[PDB]
RNA sequence: AUGCCCCGAAACCCCCGGGCUACACGCGCGCUACAAUGGGCGGGACAAUGGGUGCCGACCCCGAAAGGGGGAGGUAAUCCCCUAAACCCGCCCUCAGUUCGGAUCGCGGGCUGCAACUCGCCCGCGUGAAGCUGGAAUCCCUAGUACCCGCGCGUCAUCAUCGCGC
């Protein structure tokens, strides 16, 4: 219980596995996305992760495609996302494969509440507007 | 024989009866049988809409409606009459279609 | 349940094909010309009488009863305690279920006493109909509660309505059924027992009607 | 031969109820999974639960502990395709809530979006919250 | 190319796929039996399209 | 007499009885694990829920003629209780019915009219009317008015 | 010789045929004795019981209906059957008893539903929403 | 549609990602219930308005279910949507926070889409919250009308607790 096993297959046991034999080990949504092909932008992004995986492209990977499905290629490195105004780092670990990329870059600031004002109740609605 | 079948269909009711009686008479004057104009169900298209541009005030609606009267005539084929029903010169708000069986 | 009763064919124009209203006898001269007892095999009139003033004079008493149990209960006026709003599981339009519960009601009544169930019913609807009321009459500027007299038709309406509401409150969230709670009401009212609801309401109307003559 | 209180794998069950409802109490066995196991075991779902001799209890305990191998199909099981191994499993009371708890902790680790909602005790499946889900206490202004 | 930055995209569904044939707005457009107009223009052109109001 | 001469439920109950002896009708391998349509909540309760379905399917192609699978799924649907939302009508599954029709075909009671569904054979009419008469020869004792026809 | 009459009741039509026989009567093929909602079986036996078990045993009737529901077709059957019986026997001392018991057995019902109007428009012509001041 | 005043390399025109779906809280209109005037399981009955060529799909065959692979006939009184639900008969439950009530959550299978995490809809197994008839107040209805039960168009690539009709 220190190694990670997804469906009985270790990381480097599945790291060399294919992409059509892979999808039988993912839930519906990701199996279907892997079956209607990848979008053009995600092609352009995989063709920048693989270079950054061999020896080249030692430069921060950025993106707008929050839809990309994490895969056994991306385990280990640290890529960015775009949560609306800025690029936020997501250090990819195992136990993320299957989830969505944008799933880890939240998008609305947590809310903390002040105090009710003029109109929050029927006792301060017409007693203010004269 | 081969029992041509003619199908008239128009929105003004009066301007249909006159072409119907033209066909009836033409058939009668010559020698041929005929099945009188068989009325088929009217097809009325109905469009419900709101009435005001903005959203203020109560909600009151309209009911626009357009009715299309149809007929059907069965007749034999004699060139003396098959031709006689070609100079019939339908009005502009009527449709005619001819076909044999 | 038995296939002889599930499939039942009459050969006489009686009430429901079972009981005959030829010997019942109304005592009160006031309510005699309003409680109809003609042959009328089937109790269903399809609501034609509710169009004409004093139309409901010529409608069989069993139909007047069946119609006043097609309802949900007490929906804006508490009855012996609580509201009893029971929507979507009330029998508001289901006349079949009403006719059935009244059939079984009579079948129980006929067994525990031994009389033509409609005679017991016509006894129940006189020992439960009161003939004094109250109002407010404004006179020269002011009003005040005064006592009045109740015409017969309204007596009959109030009688049947209170019988309905009396039975329809002991079948409520309680083990006893509805057809048998419609019997433990008529056997009581027809005997002037206090434990009833239709009779007690008559007494507590006549009391506060007399005490302010 | 009659009895009043019997027990199978933890929770103990009444003895005056039908067999299919008596098993409902065990956290992890609903009603549609009870009919199944009673059928597969080989005895009616209408017999009085007190009339269960004990070898049959042994049978039932066998079935509830790996039901896929006795006929219970793998589309009707508490959880299929276990996240640690593709085996198809059916858990019960003690093992169940722990499995759910660790399936929640796993989402808490990676800091997903579906883990933070579990953290702060809020909706999880995309509801709206301007108007409902008022699990708090009123606030005043002035009077 | 300066013709690649003022040119739109060819949609084929969604509110932005159709516009009124006479006014030019997206939104509440009538698609019954084919004609494609606003809800506002159909109301002040109908009695010339043939329609009538009976009830 | 025919099947037009008695109520439906009694005849179906009596038919499902003799049906248990035809070696072709027998329940499939997934019968104890199935509810009959997306609109139910619980599984069937009796043990011979198969024979009732099949027997209701015979009398249903006797007096309905050429009828097809996707029309026997509208008949066996119902109203659904879907939580906090209103009720709604839904069709039924397919396997429980397709198997019934194939088994009745192999028995010898129906046949596949091409392009138009299935209809009943002479063997099937004999089967059903014999039982209808057998029943009615006793529904007239306690109902002495059927004696006419 | 044969007769045939009609009866309509809020979208339900009934065609009857009367002729000599053993006293049986069918409805869509069902025998009258087998109609389950008893309140709809006692509804079509009122003409055939108000005439007596003598005329009821020298005719055969056989009706066909379509539309409506279990109680809007029973009444169609009743209207057609009364109008047929008042011609086969063709008397009037029986036609009279068909007006004291129920006048509509021969004149039918002229009532139909009423269209809906725009404030709820799915509940009825006169039922509306709930007012909200404040 | 339009007068006057401001923008005029911008407040004009396109493209990618976010928001309008945020939540201590007050309110308007509704849907489901608090059970026997009922819950479940198996059988038996009967409608009308409307719509379809970018589309409606009978019939056959795979699947437990959502659905999938073929595919007649239809430019319409012809072919299709389309064997409605409340109702009835038979068996289980017997007044209990329950075989009532199904919110909230875990895992697995699918459809539409160029794209389903933020934020789509549908299925199977499991867990089983408040709720035991509602304070002062207030709303709608006069006859095939009120109440109770389902259906069809619109919006629509998919999604109806809504609007308008039956
Ligand atoms: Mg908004
Ligand atoms: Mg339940
Ligand atoms: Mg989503
Ligand atoms: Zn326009």
């Amino acid at each position: 219980r220190k190694e990670f096993r997804y469906r009985g297959y270790t990381l480097e046991q599945l790291m060399n596995m294919s992409l059509e034999e892979l999808a039988k080990l993912l839930p519906a949504r990701q199996r279907r996305s892997l079956k209607r092909g990848l979008t053009p932008e995600q092609k352009k992004l995989l063709r920048k992760i693989r270079l950054a995986k061999k020896g080249k492209y030692n430069k921060p990977i950025r993106t707008h495609c929050r839809d990309m499905i994490v895969l056994p290629e991306m385990v280990g490195l640290t890529i960015y996302v775009h949560n609306g105004k800025e690029f936020v780092p997501v250090e990819i670990k195992p136990e993320m494969i299957g989830h969505y990329l944008g799933e880890f870059a939240p998008t609305r600031k947590r809310v903390q509440h002040g105090a009710p004002g003029i109109g929050a109740t029927r006792s301060s609605m017409f007693v203010a507007v004269k | 024989m081969q029992k041509a079948r003619i199908k008239l269909a128009s929105t003004n009711v009066r301007s249909l009866e006159e072409v119907a009686n033209q066909i009836k008479q033409i058939a009668e004057r010559t020698g041929v049988r005929m099945s009188g104009p068989i009325p088929l169900p009217t097809k009325r298209i109905r469009i419900v809409t709101r009435k005001s541009p903005d959203g203020e005030g109560s909600a009151t609606f309209d009911r626009w409606e357009l009715r299309i009267h149809k007929r059907l005539i069965d007749i034999e084929a004699d060139e003396r009459a098959m031709r006689q029903i070609m100079r019939i010169r339908v009005p502009e708000d009527v449709t005619i279609e001819i076909e044999l069986i | 349940k038995p296939l002889s009763e599930r499939f039942f064919i009459p050969h006489e124009i009686k009430v429901m094909g079972r009981w005959s209203t030829e010997d019942v006898e109304v005592r009160d001269p006031s309510l005699k010309p309003y409680i109809n007892l003609e042959p009328r095999l089937l109790p269903h009139t399809h609501g034609r009488h509710a169009k004409k003033h004093f139309g409901k004079a010529n409608v069989h008493i069993v139909e007047r009863l069946i119609n006043k149990i097609m309802r949900s209960g007490g929906s804006h006026y508490k009855v012996a305690g609580h509201f009893m709003r029971r929507e979507h599981r009330s029998l508001n339009s289901k006349k079949v279920k009403a006719y059935e519960v009244v059939k079984e009601a009579f079948k129980i009544i006929e067994k525990r006493t031994g009389k033509n169930p409609i005679q017991v019913l016509v006894w129940a609807i006189e020992n439960a109909a009161p003939r004094e009321d109250t109002t407010s009459v404004m006179f020269g500027g002011i009003r005040y509660h005064v006592a009045v007299d109740i015409s017969p038709m309204r007596r009959l309406d109030v009688a049947l309505r209170n019988i309905a509401l009396g039975a329809s409150a002991k079948c409520y969230r309680t083990k006893m059924s509805f057809a048998e709670a419609l019997a433990e009401e008529i056997i009581l009212a027809a005997n002037k027992d206090p434990k009833s609801y239709a009779y007690s309401k008559k007494l507590e109307i006549e009391r506060i009607a007399e005490s302010s003559r | 031969d009659f009895r009043h209180i019997v027990r199978v794998a933890g929770v103990d069950l009444d003895g005056n109820k039908q067999l299919r409802w008596a098993l409902t109490a065990i956290k992890g066995v609903g009603i549609n999974f009870a009919t199944m196991v009673c059928r597969v075991a080989g005895l009616d779902p209408f017999m009085k639960a007190g009339y269960l001799t004990d070898e049959q209890v042994k049978k039932i305990e066998e079935i509830l502990q790996d039901p896929v191998a006795h006929g219970i199909p793998r589309w009707a099981v508490n959880r299929p395709k276990d996240y640690e191994t593709g085996r198809d499993l059916h858990l019960i009371t003690a093992k169940l809530d722990m499995a759910i708890r660790e399936d929640i902790m796993r989402l808490r680790r990676i800091r997903a979006y579906r883990g933070i909602r579990h953290e702060l005790g809020l909706p999880v499946r995309g509801q709206r919250t301007r108007s409902n889900f008022r699990r708090g206490q009123t606030v005043g202004v002035s009077r | 190319a300066k013709a690649d930055y003022n040119k739109r995209k060819p949609r084929k569904f969604g509110k932005g796929a159709r516009r009124c044939i006479r006014c030019g707005q997206y939104g509440p457009i009538i698609r019954i039996h084919g004609l494609m107009l606003c809800r506002h223009c159909f109301r002040e052109v109908a009695p010339k399209l043939g329609f009538r109001k009976y009830e | 007499a025919t099947v037009y001469d008695v109520p439906g439920d009694l005849l179906v109950e009596r038919v499902a009885q003799r049906l248990k002896e035809i070696p072709e009708i027998k329940p499939p391998e997934w019968a104890p694990f199935v509810k009959t349509g997306r609109h139910k909540e619980r599984l069937p309760e009796q043990e011979d829920w198969w024979y009732y379905r099949v027997a209701s399917i015979l009398r249903r192609v006797y007096l309905d003629g050429p009828v097809g699978i996707e029309r026997l799924r509208t008949y066996y649907g119902g109203r659904k209780n879907r939580g906090h939302a209103p009720e709604r009508f839904y069709k039924a599954g397919g396997s429980i019915i397709r198997k019934a029709l194939q088994q009745l075909e192999a028995a010898g009671f129906v046949e596949k009219v091409p392009g138009k569904g299935r209809v009943i054979t002479p063997k099937g009419r004999s089967f059903l009317d014999k039982i209808a008469t057998e029943l009615k020869k006793e529904l007239e004792e306690i109902i002495p008015e059927l004696k006419k026809y | 010789r044969i007769i045939q009459t009609t009866g309509k009741r809020k979208t339900a039509i009934a065609r009857a045929v009367i002729r000599e026989g053993k006293g049986r009567v069918r409805i869509n093929g069902k025998p009258v004795e087998l109609v389950e909602p008893e309140i709809a079986r006692f509804t079509i036996l009122e003409p055939l019981i108000l005439a007596g078990e003598e005329i009821w045993n020298s005719v055969d009737i056989d009706v066909k209906v379509q539309g409506g529901g279990f109680m809007g077709q029973a009444e169609a059957a009743r209207i057609a059957i009364a109008r047929a019986l008042v011609e086969w026997t063709g008397d009037m001392n029986l036609k009279e008893k068909f007006i004291k018991y129920d006048r509509t057995m021969l004149v039918g019902d002229p009532r139909r539903t009423e269209p809906h109007k725009p404030n709820r428009s799915t509940k009825g012509p006169r039922a509306k929403r709930q007012k909200s001041y404040r």
